[PDB]
C-alpha cells in the first residue's frame, strides 16, 4: 500500500 | 499535479532532484513486481530531454551492475537541469548512452523504457520520434512507459499522430485523465501510481477522482434491521411504448436488484403486462393511450402516480415523437420529485426545464444523446469532462454520460468510472442503470451518490459475467448485480 | 420470570445466593466460549446496587486472579441483600472497587461487563449513569451485559433514554421480550441463554416462545409415500386487479412450494394469464370484471370455487374501493372455509365479520395495515402483542403481525419469529407469505401451527440467498423454500 | 562505508539528501515487509542530532497521512545539515516533534523507530539517552533501528554501556562488521540490507564479507561422473590418544561425508579399532606408542603414511604433553604437505614451525586455543579479526577461529560464517569440521576456500537437525552433512 | 446444551 | 532481490 | 482454562 495504488 | 509539484518545492521545500530520484526507483520497483527478478533482462531505455527522460536517467542507473545490459538512447535536443544532471550520474556510473537509434537495436533487448514524453508533450510526434514510437509499437518486446505513454496527450487521453503502446506504466502521485479516457487508458496497460513524496493534503486536493471500491462501500446504504418495505423507498418508472414493450421491465429490475422496497411501473396497455409476468414482484400500472404512446392526456394520472414515491425515472422505451415531446415537459416541469431522466426522454427534452426545477434531476445520456441534447457532433461531446461540467452546473443537475469511462459531474465534483466490459455495449444494458439510479436515491443517496455507486456497481456486475462478455445480456446482467453488492464488502 | 425467580427461592428453597453466583459464572463461561482464553484480558465491570449487579460482582471475583486485570465502578447508591453479600466477598477475595467513573478509565481495560440495571429497570436513565453508557457505547470496547443491556426495557425491547450496546447478552431462565423485540434485540448483540437452576418445569410454563428449529422440524407435515395430490390439500387464492398482477403468482406459489397438491387462483382476466405464463402448474381461472376488480357480481362465481378447496387466501393486489369492500366483506360472511385474509382484504375488511364467522381466519397485516384495522397510529400497534393478543381473542383468529421480528398469537399463546434479514422488505415478500401459510394450512395444519410454520421458513428462505440479502426478490425467495424445508431435517 | 559514502558524493557527485531519501524509504518498505500494512499502527520515532537522526526524519515524514500517529522525539543538542533539512521538511509537512522524553510516552505508540546513533557512535552511552533506551528494551514494543541499534559499535559488534534490542534492523549497502559479530549480532534482530543508491563498484571493494549461500555453491567442487576414488583426494588424520579414542572418528567420517575418497586414521592401539567398529569404511591404522600417545617414535612412520595422501589433519584428542609436543612440531616441520591443525596439536604448537614450511596450513582454533596460541586473554581475541588478520599474515597461514559467528582468514581476505545454533556447542563438534576442512583441500579447494565451505556447510548441518538443538550430537551432526550439501544446489 | 440455548 | 539483501 | 485443568 505505501509505494503504490493500484 | 504539474500544480503539485511546483507547491512540494517551492513552498513545502523537497529539492526536486529528490522527486525525480523517488520517481525513477518507483519505476524499478513496479519493473520487479510485474517482471520478478530483473537480473536476467536486459533494458533499452529511450530518454528525452525533459524530466520525463530524467527520470529514465535515474531508472537507468539503477539498472547498472544488476542488470544483464542496461542502454539509454538519448533523443532529446537538450537537457532540463534535474535531465542533464541524473545524465551525469549515469555516465559517471559508467551507463552507455547513444544518439542514434538503428532499427535494429531492437533486437539486443528484452525491455524497452519509454521516459521520451510525459505531460509536457505539445502537439503531434512526428519525424524520428514517431518512427521510433512505431519501431517499438512493433518489436513485441516488452514496454514500461514512465508517467504517460508518449504521446498520449495527459489531459484528454488522445493519441498526439502517435503513441507508444504500454504493458505497464508508472505514473507519480495521482492517475492522470489520459491514463482514465480512451484511447490513453487502452495504451496505458497495467497502470501503477507511486507515492514520490508529495505531501498526502495535495494529493487529495485534486478534483477529478476515479471511482473506487472503498468509495463504493462507504456510500452503500445501511439495511438496519429493523426496517420494512418503506425504509428503502419507493420509485415510479415512466416507459415503455408499443415498440419497446421491454425497457421498463429492466429499469424496474434495476431499482429492485439495488434493495429498494417498492418499484412501480407505468406503462401503456397492454404492455404494461409483460414485465409482471417476466417478474411479479414488480408493480405495473396499465395506461390507457390512444396511440400506444404517453401524451399530455396521461399526464394527470402521471403525476397523481409519483404522488407516492420519492423518485421518478422516466425514458426508456418511451418513443420520441410531438406528443411524447408535450407529455416528458410538460411533467417534468410539473413533477416536484427527483427525476432521473434517459434515453427518449432526454432526446425531447427542453433544457429550459431542467433550469426551471426546484427538485433535482440526474441525466444520464450516452454521447448520441448527449450530442443531440447540446447539437454538437459526438466527436466533440465523447469524453468531453469540461463540456459534462458546464451542462451540469448550467442546468443544477448530475449528468452522467456514459461511455467504456464514465463520466458523473455535478459541475464541481467530478468522478470517472472504469468498470466494466464490452457486454454492456447493447440494448438494454442503459436501461438497467437508470433503474439502479433511481433505487439509489430512493434509498436517501444523494443524485450524486446515486449515480457513482450505480455506474461502479453496473460495471462491475459485468466483470462478474462467467462466460464470455460479449454473450451478456440485461437479464443476466440484473442477476449478477447482488453478487457485485456482496463483493464490494 | 421475576415469578419464576420467586417461586425457585420462595416455595422450592434454592437460596437465593445460589441462583446469583450460578448466574455470575454463566456469564464467565459465556465470555470464555465468546473471546477463547480469558487471562490476556482486563476487566471493567460496572455494578449497580441490584441484583444485577450483584451478578456483576459475582463475575467479577470470579475473575480475580484469573485475569490480567479486574476492575470493579459501583455506580448505585446502596445494594441489595445479595448484591450486598457479593460485594463483601469481591472485596475480601481481593477485588480493587471504585465509586468514582473517569472518562478515561476505559482506555485502561479491553473488556466492559455491564451489570448496571437489568429487568429492575424503571423509567428513564439520566445523569451519570446514561453519560457513562454513552461513554461505553463510545469506546469500541467489547461490551458483555448481564441479563439485558442497561437501558433496555425487558418487557418491550423499548430504549429508555439511552442504552448500553452489547456484543454479548448473557440471560437466565429464558429470553426475555426486550431481547426479541426491536430495538433491544438489536442493543443484544449475540445472546445466550444459561440455565442457572430453575425447575424444567417453571422454565417451561411461560407462555410466551421464541419460535425455534425444533418446533418447526416437529410441526412439519408428514409426506406418507401412498399419496396422491388431494392428500396435500387444495388452495384457492382470490387475488390480483388490474392494477397488481403479480400478487396472484407470488401467493399461489407460496402454497405450491411447501407441498400443497393444488392451487387454484382466481384472478380479473386477461391478468390471470400472467400466472401460468410464469408458472403452468397453477390453475388460474379468468373472472370476468366490469372495471378490472372484484366486486359483488363475482360473488357467487367466487363461492363455488370456494366448494371443491379446503383453505382460501383472499386479498394481495385486490386493491381497495367500494366495490373490492362490498365483495370481500359478502364473501367472508358467506364462506364455510378457513380464510387467511392479507394486504387489501385487511384494508377494507369490516370486523363484525370476523367475530360472526364459525369458520377460523387467519390475519397477515404489517403494522400499517393493524394501524388501520383498529385505528390506532403505527407506533401504537408496532411490537405491540398485548393488543395483538386481545385482537385475536375478540376475534377468534390467529393474527400474524409482520415486522423484523414477527408475532404470532392466538390470543392464548404468543409465538416470535427472528428468523429474515432486510431482503424481505420489498413488495411480493408478503404474497409468498400469505400462500405458505394457506398451503400449511390445507395440508392439515391448524391456523396457529400453520402460521408458525410459515413465518420461520419464509425468514430461513431469505437467511439461504447466496449473494447480498438487498437484492433478494419474491421470485428468488420462492426457489429457497424447499432449501429452507430441506434444512430443517 | 563512511568511505563509499564519501566517494558517492563527493566523486560520483550523488547529492548527500539524495541518498539520505532513499535510506529513509528502505526503512518505509523494509517495515511494511515485515508488518503488513503499517497504516493501523502509531509510530514513535527517536531521533539524534546526526545523520542517523535525519534519517529517522526521513522516516517520520514518510508515514506522515499514511498511518495512524506519528511522533518524533529529538533527543539530539545540535543538527548536522541534512538531519536539519529532513527536519525543516518533517515541520513543514505538518509533523509533530518534541524534545522532551516522558517514560509513559510508549504507553500511546505500538512502533519504536530508533534512529539516535548510527556508525557515529563514540564512546558509552549515559545519561538521557541511556534511560530511553533502557525504556524501550522494557516496553515491548516492536522496534525498528536505522542502520545499526543505537549502542552498538558498528566496528566491534561491542555493547558501549548500553544499546537498543532490534525486532529489525535496516542497513544501508552492506552489513556492518557490528551486525554480524556478538553481542550487535543478537540485538540486530531481523538484518535487512537496503541498496540506497551506492555504485555497485564500491559496495563489492569491500573486503570482508558474509559467507552465503551462494558463495558456497559456487566454490563446491565439481563430481565428474568418470572418476574414482583417487579423483577425489586422500586425507590422513593424526589423533587420538588412550584418553581420547573418539575424536579421530568423527573428523575422519567429517572428510567422507564432504566427500573425499580415501580417509586414513592413524590413532595408538588398540583405540584405532574403535573407529572401524563404528565406520568400517574408514582405515584406521594402529600406532604402537609406549604409553597411548603419539610421540617421536612415531615420527617416522607418520611420515611415512603422510606420502600417499594429498592433505594432513592432526590434533584431535591427541593430549597435550612433552611427548606430543616434540611429535607435533618435529612433524609439520618435515611434512610438506597441506596441514589442517586443530586442538592439541594447536595446544603444543611452536609458532615459528609455521614460518619455516613451504606448505599450507589451516589453523582451527576456539577462543581459548587462540588465547594460549598468541599468549593472549580470551576476551582480547574473541572475535578480534585485526588480531586473526595478523596472525595469518605473519605466519602464512589461514586461520578459522571459531565461535557463533566464525571468522575466516588469509591475512587478506576475512570472512565471517553466521550459519549454526547452539547445538554445536559441546565436544565432537570440532572434530568434525577439522575432517570437513581436510576432505575439502583433498578435493583440490584451496585453504580458503576449503575453509569457507566447510565453516558454512558445518552450521547449516546444525540447522538442519529436526528436534531440539540442544540435543545435537557430532554423531547427527554427520549425518546431516549430504542434507546440507543437497540443500545448498 | 446443558448449561446455554443459543 | 533490487531494494534487499537478506 | 476457567473451570477446568486437565
Ligand atoms: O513543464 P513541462 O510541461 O515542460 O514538463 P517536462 O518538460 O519535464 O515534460 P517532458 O519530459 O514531457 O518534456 C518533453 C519535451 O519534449 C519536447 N516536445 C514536446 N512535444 C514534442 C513533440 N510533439 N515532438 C518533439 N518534441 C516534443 C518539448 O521540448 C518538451 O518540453
Ligand atoms: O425486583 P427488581 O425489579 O427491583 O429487581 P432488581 O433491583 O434486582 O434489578 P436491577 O438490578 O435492575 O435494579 C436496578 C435498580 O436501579 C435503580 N434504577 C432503576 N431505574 C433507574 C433509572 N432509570 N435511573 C437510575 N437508577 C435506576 C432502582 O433502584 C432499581 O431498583
Ligand atoms: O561521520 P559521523 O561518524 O559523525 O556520522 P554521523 O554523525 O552522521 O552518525 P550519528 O548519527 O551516529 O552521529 C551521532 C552523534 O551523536 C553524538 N554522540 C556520539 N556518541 C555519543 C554518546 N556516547 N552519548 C551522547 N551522544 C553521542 C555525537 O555528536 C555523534 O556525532
Ligand atoms: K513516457
Ligand atoms: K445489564
Ligand atoms: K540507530
Amino acid at each position: 500500500a505505501w509505494l503504490f495504488e493500484a | 499535479m504539474k500544480e503539485i509539484d511546483e507547491l512540494t518545492i517551492k513552498e513545502y521545500g523537497v529539492d526536486s532532484r529528490i522527486l525525480m530520484e523517488r520517481a525513477g526507483i518507483s519505476v524499478v520497483l513496479a519493473m520487479e513486481e510485474e517482471l520478478g527478478n530483473l537480473s536476467d533482462y536486459r533494458f533499452l531505455v529511450l530518454c528525452g530531454g525533459g524530466n520525463n527522460g530524467g527520470d529514465g536517467f535515474v531508472v537507468a542507473r539503477n539498472l547498472l551492475g544488476v542488470v544483464k545490459d542496461v542502454l539509454v538512447v538519448f533523443l532529446g535536443k537538450k537537457k532540463t537541469p534535474d535531465c542533464e544532471y541524473n545524465y551525469g550520474l549515469y555516465k559517471k556510473f559508467g551507463g552507455k548512452v547513444v544518439e542514434q537509434f538503428e532499427p535494429s537495436i531492437l533486437n539486443e533487448f528484452d525491455v524497452v523504457v519509454d521516459a521520451i514524453f510525459g505531460t509536457g508533450l505539445r502537439g503531434e510526434i512526428t519525424g524520428e520520434y514517431a518512427e521510433i514510437i512505431n519501431l517499438v509499437n512493433k518489436s513485441g518486446k516488452v514496454v514500461v512507459s514512465v508517467d504517460v505513454p508518449s504521446g498520449i496527450d495527459s489531459n484528454t487521453g488522445k493519441v498526439l499522430r502517435t503513441a507508444v503502446k504500454a504493458d505497464l506504466t508508472v505514473t507519480f502521485g495521482v492517475p492522470k485523465i489520459g491514463h482514465i479516457l480512451f484511447p490513453g487508458r487502452d495504451l496505458t496497460g497495467k497502470l501503477k501510481v507511486a507515492n514520490i513524496g508529495h505531501p498526502v493534503h495535495l494529493i487529495n486536493s485534486i478534483n477529478r477522482y476515479v471511482i473506487t471500491r472503498e468509495m463504493v462501500r462507504s456510500l452503500l446504504p445501511e439495511r438496519p434491521r429493523d426496517s420494512h418495505k418503506g425504509t428503502y423507498g419507493k420509485v415510479l418508472i415512466i416507459a415503455g411504448s408499443r415498440l419497446y414493450s421491454g425497457a421498463p421491465v429492466l429499469s424496474g429490475m434495476g431499482s429492485l436488484k439495488v434493495g429498494t422496497g417498492l418499484v412501480k411501473l407505468a406503462v401503456p396497455f397492454p404492455q404494461n403486462l409483460i414485465a409482471t409476468s417476466r417478474f411479479p414482484e414488480l408493480i405495473s400500472v396499465p395506461i390507457d393511450t390512444e396511440k400506444g404512446f404517453f401524451s399530455l392526456q396521461n399526464l394527470q394520472e402521471c403525476l397523481e402516480l409519483s404522488k407516492d414515491v420519492d423518485v421518478v425515472a422516466i425514458g426508456p422505451g418511451l418513443g420520441n415523437n410531438e406528443h411524447v415531446r408535450e407529455f416528458v415537459n410538460e411533467f417534468l416541469k410539473t413533477l416536484e420529485k427527483p427525476a432521473v431522466i434517459d434515453a427518449d426522454a432526454i432526446n425531447v427534452l427542453d433544457t429550459s426545464v431542467l433550469k426551471e426545477r426546484k427538485s433535482p434531476a440526474v441525466l444520464t445520456p450516452h454521447p448520441g444523446e448527449m450530442a443531440r441534447l447540446v447539437k454538437k457532433t459526438v466527436g466533440d461531446v465523447k469524453y468531453n469532462y469540461e463540456l459534462a461540467e458546464e451542462f451540469a452546473k448550467e442546468n443544477d443537475c448530475v449528468l452522467v454520460l456514459k461511455s467504456a469511462t464514465t463520466i458523473v459531474t455535478d459541475g464541481e465534483k467530478t468522478l470517472f468510472n472504469i468498470t466494466g466490459n464490452t457486454g454492456l455495449s447493447k440494448g438494454g444494458s442503459g436501461d438497467v442503470l437508470t433503474g439502479m439510479i433511481a433505487g439509489f436515491i430512493a434509498q436517501g443517496l444523494s443524485p450524486l451518490e446515486a449515480s457513482t455507486v450505480s455506474v461502479y456497481l453496473h460495471g462491475f456486475a459485468a466483470e462478474l459475467f462467467e462466460q464470455d462478455e460479449r454473450g451478456l445480456t440485461a437479464s443476466e446482467l440484473l442477476r449478477l448485480i447482488p453478487e457485485a453488492i456482496r463483493r464490494l464488502k
